[PDB]
RNA sequence: UGUAGUAUGCGGUCCUUGCGGC
């Protein structure tokens, strides 16, 4: 009886604490991350999950169809907006592709494939379930970001 | 010389590219705009999915506007039957209906989050611009607030010195230190008036006898609070959404483009000296052009006189206050 | 138990927000839905409440037409309860008790429930057609095999209630089974030169079948006449798509209206601190069907004009045909307005 | 069991030269 809600909460707490600790000095980075987190579900519901991920990648000045989440470093960007976008993309894609971990209750809907490349050549039902999971995890992430992270 | 990509699933990107190349005929504007958003890559190595970069796939701005308006016009019969049913719904209640043309450009819903970063309120089924009833009610309430503050500023400030002191203390708490600077300008009067109308409605009982001249009629504070309602009492005037008349869409375009060119953007955001070494960052956004005619309707639940007063207030607000976005630049203004 | 049953069809003229209040997802203020399926429904409690409010307003305004004759509640109550006719009237004047006809039909007001039970029983507004954007055929009405199966079950229940087997097999000639990437769509939605359709996010191959869509159109025509809420029913027979169950669930869960609203504070003219929130709305031009069952009234010494159940059936049908009602919240800002049409078999 | 509307109050706002030079 291991509810996925516990995994969602643990992963969201871990990622928000990670960004808080790594960028405790950069208040503007925290504000940008919080704003992007609480605005992402609207973008996903409007234009879809793949469009949202491609929008994040474009804001990262990175090419699409040739970039996965494992090969991006969120801290390797000078701009605060790029920092926050990279962190949000990494967190969302990590939850979608691996979950809280291999040994955890939730291991991610995608086995290990990049969520964008997964969305490119999968059925509508799979991308719908992925969108639902992304909505839930983004809700938890926004909750925790509003909890700890400072507001821009 | 531009590379177009589509982050939608496979076997659908081909149809999206056919729609954007005008090879096929799409009929829903919101569908092509939102669910089939293209990512355009120019000489710069970045797939910017913004209207400024989206328009690069067309010959010019005129071609983009023509394509958008043709897609909008392809659903004219369905929009006509929808507007007929909407008018029937209007006449079902004792609703007063008035038509108003757009004196200047109008844009409602510009602040909505989207891939383009500059959205527009389009009806989901038919893809036509419209004004939500919430926006009309809010603009009418704020016009009433502004009228009350301009006319009865000192009076309400004196009557509610406790409330104005509470607001000043709150502002000092949030707005930096500002221990007692808190200028008693018109904005503070508007804020305390809104606070009275929102959380302190009952204390507004004494003020209810006041009257303010709007247009040719006179409206009481009690009339306004009855119209809009409180946390404990529901409003009596139903504000319906506004939709353009289907006839005008056949001849003149119902959607055009507008540009914002923020020079000195780092000066505004980061703090660099303005100077002139601040190459602009143009951003385009959709907006319904001036002259487009909209139909508004306000219904009553208790008294038709309140409906007439609300109609007059809304007409005055649309003539002076303006609805939509960027109202400080004269956008979203209506004329008789 | 029950005697007759009528079918109420609700066509959402404006977006409808039947609030639920259970927690808050990313799209705050979710609409009420069936938990196990996720399909959006309007619970019987809210529909009965709004119908009762409209009936009370009509009776107090003296606008209810019974047997083509106007109904004055005061004189009828005097003819029924002459001993206490004044006192009961005072209760209506003080809102303690609802007027006579509403108390007969919808049951007595909250101030006193042991006297009798309601003569009417509304049903949950199960969805029938969903408006989904399409590339061709600007928007389409969508249905699912579970939807038509539940409609057939509802028809079976109506036949059992009325002991009329003739109407039982009206829809009993429609069995379907569709893959997740197949649909039975009208000619308008079908792409030109390509046997495929696009429903707002998906390319679906057009499955070839005509009996099912023809029978569905015939059933809708029988239920709601030849006028389908302001337009002829035959004019929309080419804009109907039957999709897979999962696809329909995804449409009902993700294609609903999401409306962002803010509060503007006059101190600065900008959105206030935490003054923004999202609301979920049923899309405009959606169809919800509900069952309204009626039996013998539970009151005593009833007027002759409402003596039997059929006298309630005809009154309800005439008073709730092609009318306009408000469902859910945001009434003041023009949300939740729906055209209601009452039909019988 | 019977009677019972998750409803009322809330503006997707605020901020930006279609320019620079021949």
């Amino acid at each position: 009886i291991r509810e996925i809600e516990q995994e969602r909460a643990s992963f969201a707490f871990k990622v928000v604490s990670d960004i808080k600790d790594k960028y405790s000095q950069n208040k503007k980075v925290q504000g940008k991350y919080s704003s992007y987190a609480e605005k992402a579900p609207t973008i996903i519901l409007n234009n879809g999950l793949g469009a949202t991920l491609a929008f994040f990648l474009s804001k990262l000045e990175k090419p699409i169809d040739d970039v996965d989440y494992k090969s991006i470093n969120p801290e390797s960007f000078g701009n605060a907006e790029n920092i926050a976008y990279a962190f949000l993309y990494k967190h969302l894609s990590t939850w979608l592709a691996e979950g809280n971990g291999k040994d955890s209750a939730f291991s991610g809907l995608t086995n290990g494939e990049d969520p964008l490349k997964y969305i490119m050549e999968k059925t509508a039902i799979d991308v719908a379930i992925s969108t639902e999971e992304a909505l839930s995890i983004l809700n938890w992430i926004k909750k925790f970001a509003k909890a700890m992270l400072e507001e821009e | 010389n531009v590379v177009v990509k589509y982050p939608v699933n496979s076997e659908l990107a081909n149809y999206a590219e056919k729609f954007w190349k005008k090879e096929l005929a799409i009929y829903n504007l919101s569908l092509i705009l939102n669910k089939m958003t293209p990512f355009v890559k120019r000489r710069s190595e970045s797939y910017k999915s913004s209207l400024s970069a989206v328009k690069e796939i067309f010959k010019n701005v005129d071609d983009f506007q023509n394509f958008l308006n043709s897609v909008l016009r392809r659903s004219l019969d369905e929009y006509r039957v929808f507007f007929e049913n909407y008018e029937r719904l209007f006449n079902s209640f004792s609703s007063k209906i008035f038509s108003m043309r757009t004196k200047s450009r109008l844009v409602v819903g510009l602040g909505d989050e989207s891939v383009y970063e500059t959205s527009i309120r389009l009806h989901r089924n038919y893809g036509v611009p419209y004004i939500p009833g919430s926006a009309l009610k809010g603009v009418a309430k704020h016009y009433a607030f502004s009228i009350l503050a301009r006319e009865n500023g000192d009076e309400i400030l004196r009557i509610y010195e406790s409330v104005k002191e509470d607001l000043k203390a709150r502002i000092a708490k949030r707005d930096k230190i500002k221990k007692n600077d808190v200028p008693e300008d018109y904005y503070l009067t508007a804020a305390v008036i809104q606070e009275l109308f929102e959380k302190k409605f009952d204390e507004l009982g004494a003020i209810r006898n006041t009257r303010v001249e709007i247009g040719d009629t006179v409206i009481s504070v009690g009339d306004i609070v009855k119209i809009f309602g409180t946390q404990k009492e529901e409003g009596s005037v139903i504000f319906f959404d506004a939709f353009p008349t289907p006839e005008q869409l056949k001849d003149k375009p119902n959607l055009e483009l507008d540009i914002m060119n923020p020079h000195y953007q780092p000066y505004y955001q980061h703090g660099e000296p303005p100077g002139d070494w601040h190459s602009p960052n143009p951003i385009f956004f959709l907006t319904v052009p001036a002259g487009v005619e909209f139909t508004f309707a306000v219904a009553s639940r208790d008294l038709d006189d309140l409906a007439e007063k609300a109609e007059k207030l809304l007409k005055e607000a649309l003539k002076k206050f303006g609805v939509g976005a960027k109202t400080s630049l004269g956008y979203g203004r209506f004329d008789a | 138990m029950f005697e007759k049953a009528v079918v109420f069809g609700l066509y959402s003229i404006t977006p409808v927000h039947a609030g639920s209040g259970a927690e808050l997802s990313v799209i705050a203020l979710p609409i009420q839905r069936e938990r196990h399926t996720g399909f959006p429904v309007i619970w019987g409690q809210s529909l009965k409440g709004v119908l009762r409010s409209r009936f009370r307003q009509l009776e107090l305004d003296e606008k209810i037409e019974v047997e083509s004759q106007k109904w004055k509640w005061k004189e009828k109550t005097k003819e029924v309860l002459k001993e206490k006719a004044d006192e009961f009237i005072k209760k209506v004047e003080e809102r303690k008790r609802d007027p006579l006809l509403t108390e007969i039909v919808f049951g007595p007001a909250t101030d006193g429930a042991s006297e009798h039970a309601g003569a009417v029983s509304v049903g949950d507004a199960k969805i029938l057609l969903f408006p989904v954007r399409s590339a061709k055929g600007v928007f389409a009405f969508v249905t699912s095999p579970i939807v038509i199966q539940r409609l057939k079950e509802d028809f079976e229940l109506v036949s059992e209630i009325e002991n009329d087997i003739e109407l039982k097999q009206i829809l009993s000639r429609f069995k379907v089974e569709l893959s997740n990437n197949e649909t039975i769509a009208g000619n308008a939605l079908i792409l030109n030169g390509e046997n495929k359709v696009i429903l707002e996010d998906i390319v679906l191959k057009v499955k070839s079948d005509s009996n099912v869509i023809e029978n569905l159109v015939e059933v809708l025509k029988t239920l709601f006449g030849d006028n389908f809420f302001g337009k002829p029913i035959e004019s929309i027979k080419e804009r109907i798509a039957i999709v897979s169950d999962d696809v329909f669930k995804s449409f009902t869960r993700f294609s609903t209206e999401i409306v962002a609203r803010v509060r503007i504070d006059a101190e600065k003219g900008t959105v206030a601190r935490g003054g923004l929130w999202y609301e979920e709305f049923l899309p405009s031009d959606t169809l919800m069907y509900s069952l309204i069952a009626v039996g013998s009234p539970k009151k005593e010494n009833l007027p002759k004009e409402v003596d039997n159940t059929q006298k309630i059936v005809n009154v309800l049908k005439v008073t709730f045909n092609n009318a306009f009602l408000q469902i859910g919240g945001d009434e003041t800002v023009g949300k939740g307005f729906v055209k209601v049409r009452a039909g019988v078999l």
